[PDB]
């Protein structure tokens, strides 16, 4: 990714290849200009740091464009679904826990990553285990679409968990 | 006059009602409707589902009572 053409090329002996693989020869770069400028084509700098410079004769533009493509197309169509996080507290009740396992459902159905975590400020007695019998519930509850990957763990203030979709 | 019977039992905090209202399953016996001592509001203390507090029990209602004791 990203080169020069023509005449920004520095270099004066460049190894000269056609656009289908035709080994011209390591050429003067004037020489190169002038096949490329016949061609309708142009000369690229396809291997500037390489034992003689490695210039390709191609459409540097349609070729630009080309690699767009191909990028973009196939980088978005590999494109990770990222972490979804869900906090959480200590005391929570059944409306709001019900919305949010839903909510977990959706994201796991989507295909992404679960972050589920608890928050706490202070007194962490009855902290770990109200939070474990929340967590491990919800992913009870998910273990028909979801696994857990990261067992109940603790961050400081915090209680996380990361779950993965059963089928990906 | 006061009726001396004011009942002084422990219990586990188990939940969080509303308005400085807590379930709080005793170690004698049942859960009660047990809202916060007023000298606790008084000096903040948050109270959290999952503490020994001492309940202030009437025998006329047992099942109602008052947390006494902050942890
Ligand atoms: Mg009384």
């Amino acid at each position: 990714k990203e080169y020069l053409t023509n005449e920004r090329i520095r270099a004066k002996q460049v190894r000269v290849v056609g656009p289908d693989g035709k080994q011209l020869g390591i050429m003067d770069t004037r020489e190169a200009l002038r096949l490329a400028q016949e061609m309708d084509l142009d000369l690229v700098l396809v291997g500037p740091n390489a034992d003689p410079p490695v210039a390709r004769i191609m459409d540097y533009s349609k070729w630009r464009y080309e690699q767009q493509m191909a990028e973009k197309e196939a980088r978005k169509k590999a494109k990770r679904t990222e972490v979804k996080s869900i906090k959480f507290r200590v005391k929570i009740d059944e409306h709001d826990y019900q919305t949010k396992l839903g909510h977990i459902k959706r994201f796991l159905q989507e295909g992404h990553k679960v972050k589920v975590t608890i928050m706490f400020r202070g007194r962490e007695v009855a902290h770990p285990e109200l939070g474990e019998r929340i967590l491990n519930r919800v992913t009870e509850d998910l273990k028909d679409l979801a696994v857990v990957e990261m067992k109940p763990e603790m961050l400081g203030r915090d209680m996380n968990m990361l779950l993965a979709p059963v089928k990906v | 006059a006061k009726e001396k019977d004011t009942i002084r039992t422990e219990g586990v905090v188990t939940e969080a009602l509303p308005n400085a209202t807590f379930r709080v399953k005793l170690d004698s016996g049942p859960e009660i409707l047990a809202y916060i001592s007023g000298k606790m509001r008084m000096h903040y203390i948050r109270i959290l589902p999952g503490d020994r507090v001492v309940v202030e029990i009437t025998p006329y209602d047992p099942t109602r009572g008052r947390i006494v004791y902050r942890k």
